[PDB]
């Protein structure tokens, strides 16, 4: 089975800017005067579209910004310039041989100036509460880089039980990331308690961006 | 011309003592029906009697002979055709075809065959008329199937092939870079061979053609207009090539002005200059429309002798044929020959009798004065066809030479459709492998005047 | 004596051709001196075959009684030249009047091939004068108001390369050559090869027409630089033997060689010495058909232009078991004329109105709602003229020089074609 | 248009079996591969296999014999991937692919035309419908929220105003917990128009047959 390495796992590149993807193969890929390897690109959530095939042929339908070449067993894929709509994971795959193979894929990121994030916190909300539970929300929205640390302060305690967090996949038009952090107590937990805080630490800053409520209110 | 006043009535008919066969696209169908007048048809038979008054009127060309002819209806059909083909290869003397293994020393009662005009028609009986090695003209039929005369071993034209049509059309297309082209073709033999022809040439020059149709011409064609229309809309070109008989031709932008599409129309020659087509409610619409014809002398003296000939029609109308209602043509018909359709095309058919009636002198040994012949003279097809090889004879202004093809030297003009005027503007030429346009000249019927892309 | 005219109260035209010869110019309007050309024997073949089939109509007392059937037949070497025959069938009294609205013949067996039969069928058409074709498979004759009294008893191209393209889709290979004769035969098999594979996986890498100076040395040169494997061979016996016979000159090898039925059971090229070298034939072939008696009569056998044979000396087993194909269609051909001037005289089953005033056009009527057996089959047309008979094989060429089948081919069914693939022996 | 349909995400219990559809329609069904491709949610694409839909013939990758079962109906124009004995290991998406045109052959053939995916979650859990709870919150702008809690499996949707808000709107991914998935949404709005112009979270899970409206009501 030919193994299949891309280079970088993850890249990431400026609006305007050049994107170089590499592909490298076990073996050759050649074979009827041809290169046995085709690029995909796959936005999340969505089935992988193809781009280019035999290495270096654009299909119909694709902007002439993407390209491919190489052969026998080092490949490239180039984005340039790169636009905003372009972050996706983009998969090489190789048809020379039973099995196709894919590689393992390479994530393409818009880098754009930092951004520092746009935090908001919510209480439980009264119909949660009726249910014998609550959550407290924070939302951490439209920031970059990724990279940020979410920490919570009941009564002014850090709180690390009962914290999911989730974040958005890169925003298509500003390039940015938004995060929600939930704290789930039991209702009388959250009843027991009076301040709950929600803090933000980013690149963007030295200073924590933070959030509170006190329940009695 | 004083001999415009000796003329005879007879349309499809000229008694003589040597006879040319015509064949004529007269009427058609909407054993077989035959009810529609095709005025072109009409036309350019005209144009053959024309030929063949002034031939005879001429003391210096067949001088001891006189010239005359059988004109029949084709019908553009198969089973119509082959009768009047077969009429012209019985005896001389008896009127019927005898079973024989060996023509030679046969005597047929016409001496060479002028048309028909359709491709279609040709593969009908060019076989039974090359078996018999009878010369015959045609001044229509454009397949360059007929060029194969290992095929086809008497066939001759007075038009260009296909062949260099579509390389006229593919040379067009390169100038104006577009590269991303749709053709439509009749289904039949025209139709078939043109598509064929340009989807190959157009690889050749690196034109991509991204579909290819054909339009019935037998029973309902809409449903495969829809379909063929759907892939254009489709594929999303915006250059048509539509090689096709002048009916489904109007079958097709019927469809197309329905359906409100737009861009560059190349027209091969069949309907380049089709009345029919031009005169659609909203054709306008549709955008460009870029045509290439032959290169055609006008024949100044054909109105001047049509109307002189329908006077005289007019006069002897009181006193089964390929045309009935014909006995009632007046002065007042005398636009079937002023038609820009048979203006721009008589020459072909002019060029075709004139092309035998030199053959035929130069066969009888003749002069200015006289000829090697009487009323014993036996006269043999395959001997006239052994001088039209490779004929070379000036007619009019024309230097018309046919190669060992039995193709003429005769190039294309290429037109535009300029539908303010409904008219036909000149942009270009064809002659030998050089296309010859001058862009500047050309319209472009978009919205901002501007050439598509 | 002769084997191309037998009298009869009726007669039956047979439109052979026994010898080959190539397009030529010519500058005398007659006939060609086709017997001293280059014999074909499996033509001759199916020549007899119609001989049998007549006279075993006329050795029978349920079909036809006491009305004999006759014929006039022609060895057409050459389309352009084969009109004084024509000619013949069509006339009254050695004369044609070409405007009239009883000639010899009554129906006509043949022609074999697509040109041949565009040559001459529109003087057959005009007066619905039946052609029952037992080898003409070009698509172009499915169109029954151009030729309204055109039959045949071969299928159409279309459902040939249907079959070719089955074999295609069966196993792996996707680039495709394909090389078709310059002629009315092949370029109709390219056209609807190219239809119905245009909406699929199977891309046509390459494709020449092939005639007489075909360079098979760039021909080849170019198949193998596009790494094409598959080679569609779509033509006739002589076109198909310069191809295959050049292949193993310019030792083309490692091919996947495909066969329609006009030469998938060749039966020189399995034995040619060096064919084992390029590859693996397969083919769509036509089903061997046994006619009982056959045989017999060939034993019994051997012992106006264009009506001889110049062919002694012919080893009986050489015809005997030469290329098969073809025998039923000409077979069913005399046969479904035999039954419609039986109906159209309304026999019983012992006798028959006697003298009766017969058309052409009469027996195109009877013709066309043919319904009867034969040999186990059932001989139909359908609107078309095709016929509603006859079955399709995948053949594989094999170590031995046979012609083993390997498959079927299912005009109606939801697998269109099946093959064995274990039998195939590749090389 | 060339159209892959997948058949709906399926929940499956361990150990049953489960069938997966794709309809085709706008081409000729039985004149290209159809193949299959695995995508665990650590997003490796995977090649189960291929079948011939002309004549049935398949070819698999040798960890899916005996696992992944391709067959077609030609009739209907559809393909079919059964998966036997099911573990959680089988938990991902699942793609029908079209061989493409111009390889030579049906092996090095190119994927130009996929379905939409179909999402298979292997578990012994049980159906769930969603708590959908609000999120109420002074600058010009205004972030409002919907909590949609304790629901299995995935899917839901969330759309504001019926589809009317879209900017400004953060719908996050499912988090999975006991078996329960808890998601949430924000969507941002001028402050001028909150509370007057009400605003809506609308959420659906078609697994569970729950569809809920739930208005953000102020504090
Ligand atoms: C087909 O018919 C033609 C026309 O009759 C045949 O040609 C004629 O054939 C004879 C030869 O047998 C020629 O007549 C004789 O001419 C020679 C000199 O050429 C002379 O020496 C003899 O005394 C006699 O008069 C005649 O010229 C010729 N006509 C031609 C060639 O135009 C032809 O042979 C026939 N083809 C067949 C039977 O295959
Ligand atoms: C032509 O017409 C003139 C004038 O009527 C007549 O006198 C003469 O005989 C005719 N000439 C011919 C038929 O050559
Ligand atoms: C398209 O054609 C239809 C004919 O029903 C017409 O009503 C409509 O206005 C046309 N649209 C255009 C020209 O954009
Ligand atoms: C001749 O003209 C009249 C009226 O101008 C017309 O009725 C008739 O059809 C015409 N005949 C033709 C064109 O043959
Ligand atoms: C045509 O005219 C040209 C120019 O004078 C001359 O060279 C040629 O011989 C003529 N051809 C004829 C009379 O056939
Ligand atoms: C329209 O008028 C005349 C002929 O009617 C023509 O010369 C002129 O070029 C036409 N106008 C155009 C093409 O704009
Ligand atoms: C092309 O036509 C334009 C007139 O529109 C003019 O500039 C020029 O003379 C022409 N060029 C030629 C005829 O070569
Ligand atoms: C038979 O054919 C041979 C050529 O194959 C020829 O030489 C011989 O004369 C022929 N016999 C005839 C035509 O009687
Ligand atoms: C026909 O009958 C004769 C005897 O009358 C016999 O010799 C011959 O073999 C038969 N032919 C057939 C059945 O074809
Ligand atoms: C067959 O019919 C003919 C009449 O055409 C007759 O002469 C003959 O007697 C019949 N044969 C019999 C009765 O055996
Ligand atoms: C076989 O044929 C190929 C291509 O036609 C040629 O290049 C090669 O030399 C041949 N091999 C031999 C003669 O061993
Ligand atoms: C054909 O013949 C058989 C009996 O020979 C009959 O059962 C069947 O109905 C017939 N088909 C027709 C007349 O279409
Ligand atoms: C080849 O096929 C023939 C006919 O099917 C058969 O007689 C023979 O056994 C086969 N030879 C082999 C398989 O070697
Ligand atoms: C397929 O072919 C093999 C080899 O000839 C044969 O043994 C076997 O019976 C065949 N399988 C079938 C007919 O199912
Ligand atoms: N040139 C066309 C005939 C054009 C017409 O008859 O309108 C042909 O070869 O058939
Ligand atoms: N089917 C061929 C004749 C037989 C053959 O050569 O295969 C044709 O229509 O011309
Ligand atoms: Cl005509
Ligand atoms: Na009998």
């Amino acid at each position: 089975d030919i193994v299949l390495t891309q280079s970088p796992a993850s890249l990431a590149v400026s609006l305007g800017q050049r994107a170089t993807i590499s592909c490298r193969a076990s073996e050759s890929v050649d074979s009827y005067g041809n290169s046995f390897m085709h690029w995909y690109q796959q936005k999340p959530g969505q089935p992988p579209i193809l781009l280019i095939s035999r290495a270096s042929n654009l299909e119909s339908g694709i902007p002439a910004r993407f390209s491919g070449s190489g052969s026998r067993t080092d490949f490239t894929l180039t984005i340039n310039p790169v636009e905003a709509d372009d972050f996706a994971t983009y998969y090489c795959q190789q048809t020379n041989e039973d099995p196709r193979t894919f590689g393992g894929g390479t994530k393409l990121e818009i880098k754009r100036a930092d951004a520092a994030p746009t935090v908001s916190i919510f209480p439980p909300s009264s119909e949660q509460l009726t249910s014998g539970g609550a959550s407290v929300v924070c939302f951490l929205n439209n920031f970059y880089p990724k990279d940020i640390n979410v920490k919570w302060k009941i009564d002014g305690s850090e709180r690390q039980n009962g914290v999911l967090n989730s974040w958005t996949d890169q925003d298509s038009k500003d390039s940015t990331y938004s995060m929600s952090s939930t704290l789930t107590l039991t209702k009388d937990e959250y009843e027991r308690h009076n301040s709950y805080t929600c803090e933000a630490t980013h690149k963007t800053s030295t200073s924590p961006i933070v959030k509170s409520f006190n329940r009695n209110e | 011309p004083n001999w415009f006043n000796n003329i005879s009535t007879d349309l499809f008919s000229m008694p003589g003592d040597i006879k040319l066969g015509g064949l004529f696209p007269i009427k058609e169908q909407s054993s077989v029906s035959c009810d529609s007048l095709n005025k072109d048809g009409l036309g350019r038979a005209l144009v053959m009697k024309y030929a063949v008054e002034e031939i005879n009127a001429n003391s210096q060309l067949l001088p001891g002979v006189k010239l005359g002819y059988k004109i029949y209806n084709t019908c553009r059909h198969s089973a119509v055709i082959v009768r009047p083909a077969l009429s012209f290869l019985t005896e001389k003397s008896n009127g019927t075809l005898s079973v024989e293994c060996n023509y030679t020393d046969y005597e047929t009662d016409m001496v060479a065959v002028i048309g028909p005009q359709s491709s279609e028609m040709v593969t009908v009986i060019g076989k039974l008329l090359g078996f018999f090695l009878m010369p015959q003209i045609s001044f229509g039929a454009t397949s360059d199937k007929f060029s194969d005369s290992l095929v086809y071993p008497s066939f001759f034209r007075t038009v260009p092939s296909d062949i260099r049509q579509v390389d006229a059309m593919v040379q067009l297309i390169k100038k104006f870079n577009w590269n991303w082209v749709a053709v439509v073709g009749s289904e039949e033999e025209y139709g078939q061979q043109g598509v064929q022809q340009f989807s190959k040439k157009a690889e050749d020059m690196g034109v991509c053609v991204a579909y290819q149709g054909l339009i019935p011409i037998y029973d309902d064609p809409k449903p495969a207009i829809q379909t063929i229309i759907n892939n254009i809309q489709t594929t999303e070109v915006k250059v048509v090539v539509v090689f096709s008989l002048v009916s489904p031709a109007v079958s097709f932008f019927e469809e197309v002005i329905k359906k409100n599409l737009t861009g560059v129309w190349i027209a091969s020659s069949s309907w380049a200059i089709s009345d029919k087509v031009y005169s659609l409610p909203n054709i306008d619409s549709i955008g460009t429309v870029i045509g290439f014809i032959d290169e055609t002398e006008t024949l100044e003296l054909l109105s001047p002798f049509t109307e002189v000939l329908f006077k005289k029609i007019h006069e002897a109308s009181p006193t089964y044929n390929p045309c009935p209602e014909c006995w009632s043509l007046s002065p007042a018909n005398v636009s079937l020959v002023k038609e820009e359709s048979v203006q721009r095309t008589a020459f072909s058919v002019y060029a075709a009798v004139y092309t035998v009636a030199h053959a035929l002198h130069k066969l009888l040994e003749c002069n200015s004065a006289a000829c090697k012949w009487s009323s014993s003279t036996r006269l043999y097809p395959w001997k006239l066809l052994e001088v039209l090889k490779e004929f070379s004879v000036n007619i009019s202004n024309t230097s018309l030479k046919f190669d060992q093809n039995g193709n003429p030297n005769i190039g294309y003009s290429v037109i535009q459709r300029i539908w303010e005027n409904q008219s036909l503007s000149s942009v270009g030429s064809y002659r030998s492998a050089n296309l010859s346009i001058n862009e500047t000249l050309f319209k472009w019927y978009t919205n901002n005047s501007e050439k598509p892309e | 004596t002769s084997e191309f005219h037998l009298r009869g109260d009726y007669l039956i035209g047979g439109l052979f051709n026994i010898h080959y010869v190539a397009a030529a110019n010519f500058q005398r309007p007659q006939a060609i001196d086709c017997s001293s050309k280059l014999f074909i024997l499996p033509n001759y073949r199916r020549f007899q075959m119609m001989r049998f089939s007549v006279e075993e109509i006329n050795n029978s007392s349920s079909l036809l009684p006491n009305v004999s059937l006759g014929y006039q037949m022609f060895d057409h070497c050459s389309d352009i030249h084969s009109f004084p025959g024509i000619f013949k069938l069509l006339s009254v009294n050695d004369l044609i009047r070409p405007w009239e609205d009883l000639p010899n013949a009554i129906g006509v067996v043949g022609p074999f091939t697509s040109t041949h039969a565009l040559s001459i069928a529109p003087i057959f058409m005009t007066n619905l004068f039946p052609m029952v074709s037992y080898g003409c498979s070009g698509s172009v004759f499915s169109k029954e108001n151009l030729y309204p009294s055109f039959l045949r008893t071969v299928h159409s191209n279309k459902d040939v390369i249907n079959a070719i393209v089955g074999i295609i889709l069966n196993f792996n290979w996707r680039w495709v050559a394909f090389l078709y004769s310059d002629d009315d035969f092949g370029k109709d098999g390219l056209e609807q090869f190219k239809n119905k594979i245009e909406d699929s996986e199977i891309c046509l890498a390459f494709y020449k027409a092939i005639n007489v100076n075909t360079d098979y040395l760039q021909v080849f040169k170019q198949i193998e630089e596009q790494n094409i494997k598959v080679i569609v061979v779509f033509a006739p016996k002589v076109y198909a033997e310069a191809v295959v016979e050049s292949a193993v000159q310019l030792n083309v090898t490692n091919k996947v060689w495909i066969a329609d039925d006009g030469w998938s059971l060749n039966k020189k090229l399995p034995s040619m010495n060096g064919i084992q070298n390029i590859g693996t034939v397969l083919g769509v072939a036509q089903p061997v058909v046994t006619i009982p008696g056959f045989t017999d009569f060939i034993y019994s056998a051997i012992s106006f232009c264009n009506q001889k044979c110049n062919c002694s000396n012919l080893s009986v087993k050489s015809l005997l078991n030469a290329d098969p194909s073809f025998s039923f269609p000409v077979y069913a051909a005399v046969y479904a004329i035999a039954h419609a001037l039986h109906n159209t005289l309304r026999c019983g089953s012992d006798r028959c109105p006697k003298n009766i005033t017969v058309h052409p056009h009469m027996i195109l009527e009877e013709l066309k709602k043919s319904n009867f057996t034969l040999l186990n089959q059932t001989v139909q047309f359908d609107e078309n003229g095709d016929p509603k008979f006859g079955s399709l094989s995948v053949v594989f060429w094999n170590s031995s020089g046979n012609a083993e089948e390997v498959g079927s081919y299912h005009f109606q069914s939801s697998i269109h074609l099946s093959i064995n693939k274990t039998k195939i022996k590749w090389f | 248009e060339v159209q892959l349909q997948q058949s709906g995400p399926e929940l499956v219990k361990p150990g049953a079996s489960m069938k997966i559809s794709c309809k085709a329609s706008g081409y000729s069904f039985t004149g290209y591969s159809m193949n299959w491709v695995k995508q665990s949610h650590g997003k490796n694409l995977e090649w189960i296999g291929l079948i011939n839909p002309y004549n049935g013939d398949t070819t698999y990758k040798q960890k899916f014999k005996g696992k992944a079962t391709l067959t077609v109906d030609r009739s209907s124009s559809t393909a079919y991937m059964e998966l036997l004995r099911l573990t959680s290991e089988d938990s991902a998406v699942y793609y029908c692919a079209r061989s493409g045109r111009g390889a030579p052959t049906t092996t090095t053939a190119w994927f130009t035309y996929w379905g939409q995916g179909t999402l298979v979650t292997v578990s012994a859990a049980k159906t769930t419908p969603p708590s959908v709870y609000p999120l109420a919150p002074t600058n010009s702008m205004v972030t409002l929220g919907c909590l949609v809690k304790g629901y299995f499996p995935e899917p839901v949707t969330v759309t504001w105003n019926s589809g009317s808000l879209s900017s400004g709107v953060h719908t996050f991914p499912a988090v999975l917990q006991s078996d329960l998935y808890t998601l949430s949404s924000s969507v941002t709005v001028p402050s001028s128009t909150w509370p007057s112009e009400t605003v809506t979270c609308n959420v659906a899970h078609p697994a569970s047959s729950t569809k809920v409206d739930k208005k953000i009501v102020p504090r």
